[PDB]
């Protein structure tokens, strides 16, 4: 939904250049190696991610624990409390 | 079913995964060789080779399943039992073809088509080009085959990638 | 003596300003028509037709060159001043062109590349992807916009909104333009 | 005051031309040429000026209004109030409907009514309203199937034009 | 051996293809000038010329193999043999242009026609039309070739001067 | 001088070749307009004008030397000879019309059609140029309208051999 | 003897800056329509071509060009032109196709380093604020976009000067010398 | 097939620096234009073959760069060649298709420290007037930019003795040698 | 979120670039030149060697013997409970 | 090989700021000063003599000849039991 692509595109905008690396590392199975090639921006590999519908607003566990791996707690509260 | 399912999946694909189309359909339609999407899903569908099942298999290899439950209100559990219960609609080299494209960058094309450079043209790869295109002029040439694969593994090898020959290892092992 | 100076004036305009001002040009010029033009001299023989630029009459075109920020040719061709020109367009019942096209025209000059990607980055629900085609400029998806009456000229919350999420400054351009309204 | 038609059929376009004969198909083969439709009104008497200079602002030729008629926007406008019947209100909303799709929107058109149409071919908007009266589908009162397949190549603005054009008569 | 693998043919290849099969067939057909390539088959057809072995000869001119392994059901070295028995049709002249034409890349068919501009009088001009009207000026025969040669020597392309000098050699 | 050689010449030809042909022989076809090539051949023919050295001229004038060497057996040598000597059917006016106008873009003409539209009441420079001979404007003997026309483009270098054809008549 | 093989000798010396740097100098003789679709050095020559000046009889615009971009071992590999003669040439006034002020605004150009560029760019703000705020633009395309808002021109070089004083001292040096000539 | 497979491996051994250097060291054969858009061997590669000098059968090109560049691990693994082996084949007059003078240019390169390329910049900026003052320039870039002015030409070598006895000694021993060879 | 990966990942976070120089330099017999010229994290490396099937979640030697030569005891016992 | 540059980076481990400057001004005649000018390690020696083989896995006896003017005999006894 709208609050579901604002917040995604919210906490994309929040990323790092070596977390933007270190996400597309992290995510190296899922998607294969030629649209992770193009991929500039968080949001875009959050979008290639959703066309998967693999993450959802109904199951966003990955996200979660994608963010724990990265070690930020911040973003990870954020998303708890947007459902909530 | 109708033409606004069609206009609809068509409307819903960018540039990119319309070649991979293209390329995943061609063994269907080989009579004609069709410019865009729409053209070849009209002749599917005038033709009667087309169904739900099949567009649904289409959409299960072109990796997009969120259109399934979009557009044709499917899982990707409904899917894979029709992809199990029916006959493949395309076969198995071009599944395969479709993986190995999809894991080289535009860094590695550059190698496969400089060490491959005796065997095919050169203008024609000086402009921009991507595996699939590579494939479709090696197979014009009657140089890669379904049951011959044995120079696109050495060249695969040749760029240091082990894991795509062990992959074509696996697909000549299973036929 | 006159056509010789519209040629010269459309010998200076490159593809850029040609869509500018193809894009300023809607509301006069039908979308049908609109394809065929590829350069300034359609553009300005297509005015011709509708007999709202003559050698009598040449407010409208100095208006249109001074909507997209090309005084040399207002000064040079035309024989113009940016300052007469502001006071001509100070008065209300001398504005051909309305209100919401120079809003949109600035909000597009005022978003930068990275901004444009972000743009086409948190609209896909309203937009098809096909439509987006990752290298559209900003005005055709204004316009892309316009044609799904979802950006109207009483409907401005969509626009608000992907701007707030995006950039602060472009919410100054539309909270003035909204006052002024 | 005669001879002046061949001067302001001379000055046309092709796409100018099918859209003055689209306008004029409400009053048999289609005549290419103008001069029957000169004798008929003239043999009707309706033939006049202001019904020249009424069909001239509906195509948007004001520089030719200008030029031969020597009259502006504004008298032909006021001169409209007089009896605008020359023309239905529904030739002119098909008209600027047509105005307003490039070749994109028609090929998307004519992709989707080929549906329950029978093979014919490249053609223009103006040339698939004809077919479809030939069908007997768009009706002056009724334009549901119109409606529901521009509604499906997201064209909504259109579709508001056609609920205003409904509901005002 | 029938009349519908000729349209099989026609649709299989693709424009770009059918333009330099139009070259290649351009000699043999001296004094008529088909815009499309079914009726350039026809002509061939008709008047007798055109058989199984030519039509294997010319697909197998224009490099599209896989038309030979399902229409024709002919191997390479089948062909290549029956070329070098039964004595082909077009002439090494138009395949040696051919290959010329394919080598040359954008960038560089576009500094040829600006330096040989003083002969004649981004647009798309394949380099099979240039040597076209080089012909219609009668300044590239297969017995002149001294000026291709020349510019292709001096526009930095030696390889090209090599394969020229290679088949005046085998003449 | 025989039906055949006149009829593979109107078959071995272009479109475009054929309507700088049927221009070219505007002056002498003057009397009888053919819509097709090939009536002009005719007619040419049935007067007696066309001759091996008139056909000769006209296959040199649309540079065409591959079918003069094929059919005529002759070379640029021998039919440049023959033009020194022998007079020319065609007033080298129109010569420099075709000359003018083989040169042009299409952006230019469109450009040029866009400035000039405004004295007359898609087109090809040939176009305009016999459009404005039926107006009457320009003539063999004035050129100022079409001198100050192609100046007024920024394509000067046209303007010089209108100059120096200007200049050689007289 | 080829004066066609010469130009494209000539053509084939230069890349993109210098081709950027020619397109920029001789921007009064061609107008900015024709000149977007320039993409080599034959492009450019072409156009000059049309325009009757630049030909096998007269190479006087050629020359200065190349000079101008100080390119000096064209001028005596291929045209066979030493720099004092070059230099003699110009001194002699009436024979300079090409106004100071164009040559003025290079050699501004010239002078700054990335440093300076960027100073340059972020002090452009105080009058034509800022239309868009990527660091691509170069110098040259600044210039030309300043130009066409009537911000900088022949009489008006008060922006320049301004923005150039906080910077360094030598374009005002040259500024000076420039203005010298009126 | 084998040919193809050694191009790219050797290829596949080459760095940004040592592309740099292949690059400088082969002006004569490439022009400036067609050199901008490399960015790796195999383009230059590509370059040498249509040139006609890097042939399946015609090796001489390539060992002599690869020898000029100091690298012999490369040369004893693909090409079977010893230092001694390619030292006698150079030796000799007439095998040599590298000018002494470049390689004299790129002997003198590898033996400058950076506070000497300070130096050196110093010492000549007198002609060159600022233009290139940043100090993220190789020495290879300065030479260019010296050649394009015909300041360091084939017979004019008086700027760089100044500025090299300046500077240091031994590249003047290097440019005196040099000198002794012609 | 493979366990493979996301082990990769806390090892390669764990590196300095002294220790990525030295690794980069043991390395060169397999990886070429111009390939590590570009490496700036651990991470990259570890991807790059994913390619060549040497380093696998099936047999992880050549990390145990990477890791003997930089005497990181630490990074060693996360491998060995990894697999555990 | 694999046993020669971990020998390699083995006795490249135990050097010193002062040994590594001795061994810098006795090689500063093999190659020019500006290789031998960013070098900050043995390791980074090591990897530049590998270049103008001279340093080659067949053949170490210039390694323990330079090695020797550092009165360092544990690493020319580590070197000797390497080649056994």
């Amino acid at each position: 939904m709208d609050p579901f692509l604002v917040l995604l595109h919210s906490v994309s905008s929040s990323l790092s250049s070596s977390e933007l690396t270190e996400l597309k590392f992290l995510c190296l199975g899922r998607v294969g190696k030629r649209k992770l090639e193009r991929v500039q921006s968080g949001l875009d590999l959050f979008s290639m991610l959703l066309e998967q519908n693999d993450l959802e607003p109904g199951h966003t566990e990955l996200l979660r624990e994608l963010l724990a791996s990265l070690r930020r707690h911040d973003l990870l509260r954020r998303v708890d409390d947007f459902e909530a | 079913m109708s033409a606004e399912v069609i206009h609809q999946v068509e409307e819903a694909l960018d540039t990119d995964e319309k070649e991979m189309l293209l390329f995943l359909c061609r063994d269907v339609a080989i009579d004609v060789v069709p410019p865009n999407v729409r053209d070849l899903l009209d002749i599917l569908r005038e033709r009667g080779k087309l169904s739900v099942g099949d567009l649904a298999e289409l959409l299960y290899r072109v990796r997009r399943f969120d259109l399934l439950k979009r557009i044709l209100k499917m899982d990707r559990k409904a899917v894979e039992t029709h992809l199990l219960r029916n006959p493949h609609l395309v076969s198995d080299y071009r599944v395969l073809m479709a993986e190995i494209g999809e894991d080289l960058d535009k860094s590695d094309v550059s190698s496969l088509i400089f060490l491959m450079k005796d065997y095919m043209g050169r203008g024609k790869i000086s402009k921009e080009k991507s595996f699939l295109d590579l494939v479709v002029e090696l197979e014009k040439l009657n140089l890669v085959a379904p049951d011959q694969l044995d120079l696109l593994e050495k060249c695969l090898k040749n760029i240091h990638r082990i894991d795509l020959k062990t992959k074509i290892q696996k697909y000549k092992q299973s036929v | 003596d006159f056509s010789r100076n519209l040629y010269d004036i459309g010998e200076q305009l490159d593809s850029e300003d040609l869509a500018s001002l193809k894009f300023l040009s809607l509301d006069y010029i039908p979308q049908r028509k609109q394809e065929p033009i590829k350069d300034a001299l359609m553009l300005f023989q297509r005015l011709q037709e509708k007999r709202m630029l003559e050698e009598s009459n040449l407010s409208f075109l100095k208006e249109l060159l001074f909507r997209i920020n090309r005084l040399d040719l207002l000064i040079t061709y035309l024989n113009t001043r940016k300052e007469e020109m502001e006071r001509e367009l100070q008065t209300p019942g001398r504005a051909q062109i309305s209100a919401y096209r120079v809003m949109l025209y600035q909000i597009s000059e005022e978003v930068s590349r990275s901004e444009l990607r972000s743009f086409k980055g948190g609209l896909q629900e309203e937009i098809s992807k096909c439509k987006l085609d990752d290298d559209m400029n900003l005005l055709d998806i204004f316009i892309e916009m316009e044609k799904r009456v979802i950006l109207g000229e009483g409907k401005l919350d969509i626009l608000k909104r992907v701007c707030a999420q995006i950039n602060k400054s472009l919410l100054k351009i539309i909270n003035d333009y909204e006052e002024f309204s």
